[PDB]
């Protein structure tokens, strides 16, 4: 079964290797959309799926061990 | 209307303009 | 065999327009997604973070083609292309063979099943998009 | 509508039109500038009471 | 739609035009197709445009509020996709229309305005 | 009372309507100009031609129609200055 | 044509024009109101 | 004395500054446009292309940026007529 | 000068800007390069006209 989580303002990355001062820059690129539904997998019994890609992947994780 | 062309309405209707004109007439007379 | 407790969050990227705000030190502190609701779209249209009062002719709109019909020809025979592509003898180039093609349904599947095709050059059209146009003569 | 006048529906065109710098936005802004003044013209002639 | 070569988009409706048996489609003034004849059923159909117009956002400023209302210029409120009001200037969504009168605040057009009134 | 007889004049008001109607009728008609393109309609090209070839064609139809918009907007600014000067005279007489 | 100056006394039957005349205690010699006008643009 | 309170208005003066600043910011930004050429830099063209073809690519960029200058100068003339009409009104009131 | 691909002309001077370790060069408002980082020595230099 699936389990979703609202990602509020996540996955905003630096688009290019250019320094910019106090400037509002309007870019157009592959971004994860704001206030979206990311999928909250567990894979723990052991079941990790083979997911598509389709245009990039934002991948967050919260693990104090090394798994 | 046409291929991306549009006409916007005026802010003041022509009734409202008539009310400005009648006020100028009533003030003056 | 035995593990702990994993959990990972997967989301997918989409082509979007953002408005990023770089502060003095070159770091990003805030961003506005120009397709969310309406005030962030207005802030990305103005290229500002303060919007004073008034109507701001932001984007635009236009309903979308729901479904899709395709009323085409009636049917007819097939116009045999193998008359011109499989004749026993071709005329020489000084008196070249000419043929007008009458109305039919023109399957170009055939005409592809012939040869390794040393030259296949369309000019006003493209061969990948040949099965949708409908020429008169 | 600059995009609908030039391209017109097509979407392969939109990526090509984004090349021509901001020639598009400037146009829209000038046209709207002629939109704010036209209402002020009327207020100044009639709204004197 | 595609009518034997004519590629386009729009709403198909019963027409009242009369084509000459040899004509397939008609065009209007300004040279745009406005009627076709179905190749299969031989009936004349008008093509009307799919609704459109600009979209503007009315905002008091983020230092006052984050609410907003949207006016769809000469769009009927039934063909857009609370407070929905139909005016001769388009469809107004997100503001309630009252019969009182105040001083212009944020001009909406054709005699109407709006403000952050309690 | 004689004023109505002289009316039943306003050519200066009809000219404003005519000038804008003519610019909008011309702006639309300029879309049927191959401008040096196989076809003058977009979709046909972008749908009866490959994806790298159609580039050239549409690029040829974009510059021409973009010039049309620049002509249109420049004239509206020059003509709006004239109606503005008239509105200033009318306000002064008022 | 000529550059006129006001008399030293600067007392015109009461009327007090100090807000529109130059301020002698300034490098620029602007008036108090002119100093505001160049501080807004 | 109440006049200072109403000040401590001049939007007509800030608009003049804004309009010119916007035309100068746009004029510079229009240099980063390819106008359908292989690149937007007249040196990079040569670095990776022969003269016969580089003359064509540079001629496209020249035409595009020359159009930018024509747009800029035409608007300055139309806008200078408006400030001139304002200076005439101010001189008349003076 | 040429800084790893950036071709231009101008005077090189010591800067006081701070780039993020992943950034090579900076641009000013109006989108023109105004500072670079020397690929060999890794120092930030302003470019004045
Ligand atoms: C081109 O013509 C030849 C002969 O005119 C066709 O060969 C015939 O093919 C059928 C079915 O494959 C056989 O039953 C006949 O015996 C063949 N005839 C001969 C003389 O060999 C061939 O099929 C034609 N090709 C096309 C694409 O029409
Ligand atoms: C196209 O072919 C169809 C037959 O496949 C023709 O069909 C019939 O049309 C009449 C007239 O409306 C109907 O009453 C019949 O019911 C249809 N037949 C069937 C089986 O449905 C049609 O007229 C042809 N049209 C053209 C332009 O050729
Ligand atoms: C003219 O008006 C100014 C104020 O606009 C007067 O100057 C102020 O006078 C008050 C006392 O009445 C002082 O408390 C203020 O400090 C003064 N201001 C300054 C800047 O000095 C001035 O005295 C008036 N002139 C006359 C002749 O009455
Ligand atoms: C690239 O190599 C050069 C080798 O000359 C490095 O320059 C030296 O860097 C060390 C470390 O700070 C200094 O002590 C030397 O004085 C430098 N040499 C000279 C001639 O000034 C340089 O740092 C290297 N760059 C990177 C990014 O590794
Ligand atoms: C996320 O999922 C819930 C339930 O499936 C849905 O109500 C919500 O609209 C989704 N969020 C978005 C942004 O679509
Ligand atoms: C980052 O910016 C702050 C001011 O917002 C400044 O005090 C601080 O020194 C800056 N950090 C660096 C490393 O320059
Ligand atoms: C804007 O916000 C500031 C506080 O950050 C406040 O002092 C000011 O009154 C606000 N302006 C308006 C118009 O509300
Ligand atoms: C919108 O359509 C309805 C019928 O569905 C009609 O009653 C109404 O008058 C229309 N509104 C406008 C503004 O034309
Ligand atoms: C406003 O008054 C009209 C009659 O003039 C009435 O028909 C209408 O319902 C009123 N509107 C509201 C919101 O009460």
């Amino acid at each position: 079964p699936p389990a979703y989580t609202n990602s509020f303002t996540r996955g905003v990355y630096y688009p290019d290797k250019v320094f910019r001062s106090s400037v509002l820059h309007s870019t157009q690129d592959l971004f994860l959309p704001f206030f979206s539904n990311v999928t909250w997998f567990h894979a723990i019994r052991f079941d990790n799926p083979v997911l598509p890609f389709n245009d990039g992947v934002y991948f967050a994780s919260t693990e104090k061990s090394n798994i | 209307k046409f291929n991306g062309l549009t006409v916007l309405p005026p802010l003041l209707t022509d009734e409202m303009i008539a009310q400005y004109t009648s006020a100028l007439l009533a003030g003056t007379i | 065999w035995t593990a702990g407790a994993a959990a990972y969050y997967v989301g997918y990227l989409q082509p979007r327009t953002f408005l990023l705000k770089y502060n003095e030190n070159g770091t990003i502190t805030d961003a506005v997604d120009c397709a969310l609701d309406p005030l962030s779209e207005t802030k990305c249209t103005l290229k500002s973070f303060t919007v004073e009062k008034g109507i701001y002719q932001t984007s635009n709109f236009r309903v979308q083609p729901t479904e899709s019909i395709v009323r085409f020809p009636n049917i007819t025979n097939l116009c045999p292309f193998d008359e011109v592509f499989n004749a026993t003898r071709f005329a020489s180039v000084y008196a070249w063979n000419r043929k007008r093609i009458s109305n039919c349904v023109a399957d170009y599947s055939v005409l592809y099943n012939f040869a390794p095709f040393f030259a296949f050059k369309c000019y006003g059209v493209s061969p990948t998009k040949l099965n949708d146009l409908c020429f008169t003569n | 509508d600059c995009t609908m006048y030039i391209c017109g529906d097509s979407t392969e065109c939109s990526n090509l039109l984004l090349q021509y710098g901001s020639f598009c936005t400037q146009l829209k802004r000038a046209l709207t500038g002629i939109a704010v003044e036209q209402d002020k013209n009327t207020q100044e002639v009639f709204a004197q009471v | 739609f595609n009518f034997n070569g004519l590629t386009g988009t729009g709403v198909l409706t019963e027409s009242n035009k009369k084509f000459l048996p040899f004509q397939q489609f008609g065009r209007d003034i300004a040279d745009t197709t406005d009627a076709v004849r179905d190749p299969q059923t031989l009936e004349i159909l008008d093509i009307t445009p799919c609704s459109f117009g600009g979209v503007s956002v009315i905002t008091p400023g983020t230092n006052t509020s984050n609410q907003v209302a949207v006016l769809y210029q000469g769009v009927n409120c039934t063909e857009v996709p609370s407070n929905v009001f139909q005016t001769r200037a388009g469809c107004l969504i997100g503001a309630e229309y009252v019969n009182n009168s105040y001083e212009c605040d944020i001009p909406i057009g054709a005699g109407i305005c709006a403000s952050y009134q309690t | 009372g004689k004023i109505q007889d002289s009316l039943s004049a306003l050519g200066k008001l009809q000219d404003v309507v005519n000038h804008n109607a003519q610019a909008l009728n011309t702006l639309v008609k300029q879309l049927s100009s191959k401008f040096g393109a196989i076809s003058s309609v977009l979709n046909d090209i972008l749908s009866r031609l490959d994806p790298p070839e159609a580039e050239v064609q549409i690029d040829r139809l974009i510059t021409g129609r973009l010039q049309s918009l620049q002509t249109y907007v420049t004239q509206q600014l020059i003509r709006a200055a004239e109606i503005r000067a008239s509105a200033n005279l009318a306000a002064t007489k008022m | 044509k000529q550059i006129y100056k006001t008399p030293p006394i600067k007392y015109f039957g009461g009327f007090n024009f100090s807000q529109i005349l130059p301020d002698p205690s300034k490098p620029s010699k602007r008036s108090p109101i002119e100093d505001l006008l160049f501080n807004k643009v």
